[PDB]
């Protein structure tokens, strides 16, 4: 009965000028100790007005929140996020309980007081509890049934089909439902924690804080294994969209605690990108959509740099303290041998835009040199230090000849990068990374064939790659130009000596 | 089968022709 | 406004109309065809430059 | 620069209290990790499709799309025997499948 | 005072001392392995000769207590004596 285009046109201005909360210039002297003590107050208003005043300041980019001056705010945030994750998986309602909330309000005489209960009508035990509850695993409710591997684009389509629904409940408010109140407290916690981590001191303080690592290993379980408790489908994407951001800034000093967390990191990073319908199981992600998958190839590049927990856990996950042995063996066969390794390597071969930089010449590589460099570093780590026996399928062979011909793409990319700098810092590393990756892939294909010994006619099929193995004329060109390096032509001449040893052993 | 929409024998053969040409 | 979201016919239509899989794996069958042209073009940029 | 991994250790860095090499390394550390970890204070703050989505425009479009589709249901006083069915093929899809079926014998 | 020009003031101290920030894990690691106490009588005597302070305070102390660093407690005590 109304003309609701004009009504909405006015109501937009009404919502813009409505006094919802304080702005950045009118917050006054923000006291971090008051916020950190109000978050432990287990009130409702004292928690929410601390969370909102933290969210406004942390997103302001002119007011720094340093934890060197106060390192106990982060423990309050992480313990609050722990205790909200605990009573969300059990559907307990805090902040308005009808319980009393108070504890015990009130020698040689304890035997005298025992017999005082005899002659008037005529030793308590110890307690045990912890600071924090169970991580969220080892709970009777929480047992894995389906690893929710939804991709990026299907999540975007689910969001756009939930918003554009007639009977939508995406704006049911906060005071009308307590479950959406818990979810909008957790989303504020995640936005705060992704806002704090853009400082040089906070990135090394957040690196430990056992509380933050337990909260990350606690939410990453819930957003991937049991996301049924989160109300909206945009909150589930937004938790993955800031967990990857907060793990992009931390991971250069992170020591991975448990193996289940090291598997859920892999599944979270894999969940960005588009798969297909063996071969490479990941279609290439063209970066006219969003750079969110480029954050994952840095988490995997920095978390592979430690030979202790970071690479031992990754090794035992990719190739293969008493209940998580049952949990890991339940999660690994719920993920549908060696699908995880070829999925990770095929996704890391995505986000290297071979098709886009080779379709049209220097701008795209100058823009995408760090993601290319870290992706090649991660693939080189996986090839050299994980792949060398329980295999039953030749993985470097089905990467080298997967009908996309990524080796020819890397060789043309090395040609392109060699034809700009001699005709802008990472490019001498990227050239040697490409050539050493091609060399290690061919050598590991031959070594896997010698170990397995089921496909004898592969020396033809390796030498029948249409643009691998650069000719002697371009190496003759490379040995004459003074503008080339020594290690570049060394890797090239090593690759040519591999090419000759292919043809000698061919017959 | 979707015979509620494809009630005629003509349109069922047209749909089968579509599937045949797709596969070919 | 190149939206990457609306190139997907995810579940609710493909379960109702079974031809959409026959549409979707059509499009993927195109997407590996054009890529075969792309590795062709970088082939033809190579050999001429070889010669 | 590109300082160290030893410069990131907790011993060489400050803590909640209550030398020269350390104060030289912490210059390069804070000059490296503040040009690396600083956020982008400019455009391309859209990041994706599902961040600049507007709840008000979609709510207005759904308010219109429910109202006119309900006026299509009730107020259209055409009886059920008189609702004529639409064609399952077009004037161009019926030509292309006459053409390809003619060319299918090759 | 909040009515100001919107600074960030971390932990405006009472007197001249930063607030004591606990560990909350060593507290539970100690309070659950809590067999006995073993109080220690402690005597402090200093003169104007060989020392400058006087500091004639006597206190008990738990010997099994591994939580509190002793230099922090002594530094709190000297601030309590208005040095």
């Amino acid at each position: 009965g109304y003309d609701i285009n004009y009504i909405s046109k006015i109501g937009e201005k009404i919502d813009s000028n409505k006094p919802i909360f304080l702005f950045a210039p009118e917050l006054g002297a923000i006291n971090l100790h008051a916020l950190s003590m109000s978050l432990q107050s287990k009130n409702l208003g004292e928690i929410n007005t601390a969370l909102n005043t933290l969210l406004v300041t942390s997103a302001d980019s002119n007011l720094k929140i340093s934890l060197v001056k106060y390192p106990e705010l982060l423990d309050s945030l992480a313990i609050l996020g722990m205790n909200l994750l605990s009573n969300l998986s059990q559907n307990v309602v805090p902040y308005h309980r009808n319980t009393s909330d108070y504890y015990y309000e009130d020698q040689h005489d304890k035997m005298v007081d025992k017999i005082f209960e005899k002659v008037n009508n005529n030793s308590p035990a110890v307690k045990q509890w912890d600071l924090l509850p169970e991580p969220i695993r080892f709970l009777p409710n929480q047992f894995p049934l389906k690893i929710h591997r939804t991709p990026y684009l299907t999540s975007l389509k689910k969001i756009k089909d939930e918003i554009d629904d007639p009977f939508t409940k995406i704006n049911t408010r906060g005071a009308e439902d307590p479950k959406v109140l818990i979810n909008d407290q957790l989303s504020t916690i995640s936005m705060i924690l992704r806002n704090i981590s853009f400082s040089d001191n906070n990135s090394r303080i957040m690196s430990r804080n056992f509380y933050l690592k337990r909260f990350i290993s606690d939410l990453l379980w819930l957003v991937l294994i049991h996301p049924e408790n989160f109300t909206c489908n945009r909150k589930i994407l937004n938790f993955k969209k800031d967990l990857v951001i907060v793990l992009s800034n931390i991971s250069h000093l992170l020591e991975i605690a448990s193996s289940i967390d090291c598997l859920l990191i892999l599944i979270l990073v894999i969940s960005f990108g588009q798969p297909k319908l063996e071969s490479l199981t990941f279609n290439e992600f063209q970066l006219q959509w969003g750079k969110y998958q480029t954050f994952g190839v840095d988490i995997l590049a920095k978390l592979f740099s430690l030979e202790k927990p970071n690479l031992n856990y990754f090794k035992s996950i990719l190739l293969n303290n008493h209940k998580d042995k049952k949990l890991l063996r339940r999660l690994l066969n719920l993920y549908n041998r060696h699908n995880l390794l070829n999925d990770v390597v095929s996704f890391l071969f995505s986000a290297i835009p071979l098709q886009q930089v080779l379709s049209q010449p220097s701008l795209l590589i100058d823009q995408f040199s760090p993601v290319i460099s870290q992706s090649l570093t991660s693939i080189l780590v996986i090839v050299q230090k994980i792949l060398p026996f329980n295999f039953n399928k030749n993985l470097p062979f089905v990467w080298l000849s997967s009908e996309e011909n990524i080796g020819s793409g890397l060789l043309k990319l090395s040609e392109i990068i060699l034809n700009i700098n001699n005709s802008k810092v990472l490019l001498p590393s990227i050239n040697i990374s490409c050539v050493q990756l091609i060399k290690c892939l061919v050598e590991k294909s031959i070594c896997f064939e010698n170990c397995l010994n089921n496909d004898p006619e592969i020396l033809k099929k390796i030498a029948s790659i249409p643009n691998l193995f650069p000719t002697d004329l371009e190496i003759f060109q490379l040995f004459t130009n003074p503008s080339v390096d020594i290690q570049i032509i060394n890797q090239y001449q090593l690759l040519y000596n591999l090419k000759n040893d292919i043809l000698t052993n061919l017959e | 089968y979707r015979s509620h929409i494809f009630a005629t024998n003509e349109e069922r053969q047209m749909n089968f022709l579509t599937n045949e040409l797709i596969r070919l | 406004h190149s939206h990457p979201s609306d190139m997907v016919i995810p579940d609710h239509l493909a379960e109702l109309i079974p031809e959409l899989y026959s549409f979707q794996q059509l499009v993927d069958s195109e997407k590996r065809l054009d890529h075969f042209i792309h590795l062709r073009n970088l082939h033809m940029k190579r050999m001429v430059a070889q010669w | 620069n590109i300082p160290s991994l030893t410069s990131f250790a907790e011993e060489n860095n400050y803590q909640y209290g209550y030398t020269y090499a350390q104060q030289q390394l912490n210059k390069q550390r804070q000059d490296f990790e503040r040009v690396r970890l600083r956020p982008e204070q400019l455009s391309n703050i859209i990041h994706d499709e599902s961040d600049t989505i507007s709840f008000r425009s979609n709510l207005l479009k759904n308010f219109i799309s429910s109202n006119d589709a309900f006026n299509m249901l009730s107020l259209t006083t055409v009886p059920c025997d008189r609702i004529e069915k639409s064609r399952l093929f077009s004037e161009k899809t019926i030509r292309y499948l006459m053409q390809k079926q003619h060319e299918m014998k090759t | 005072i909040t009515n100001t020009t919107t600074r960030v003031i971390p932990q405006v101290e009472v007197g001249n001392r930063k607030h004591y920030l606990e560990d909350k894990l060593k507290v539970y690691k100690q309070a659950m392995n809590e067999t006995s106490e073993q109080l220690v009588p402690i005597r402090l005597e200093f003169d104007q000769d060989r020392d400058r302070f006087f500091l004639r305070d006597t206190l008990l102390w738990n010997k099994n207590d591994k939580l509190i660093k002793i230099e922090d407690f002594v530094d709190d005590m000297l601030r309590d004596y208005r040095f």
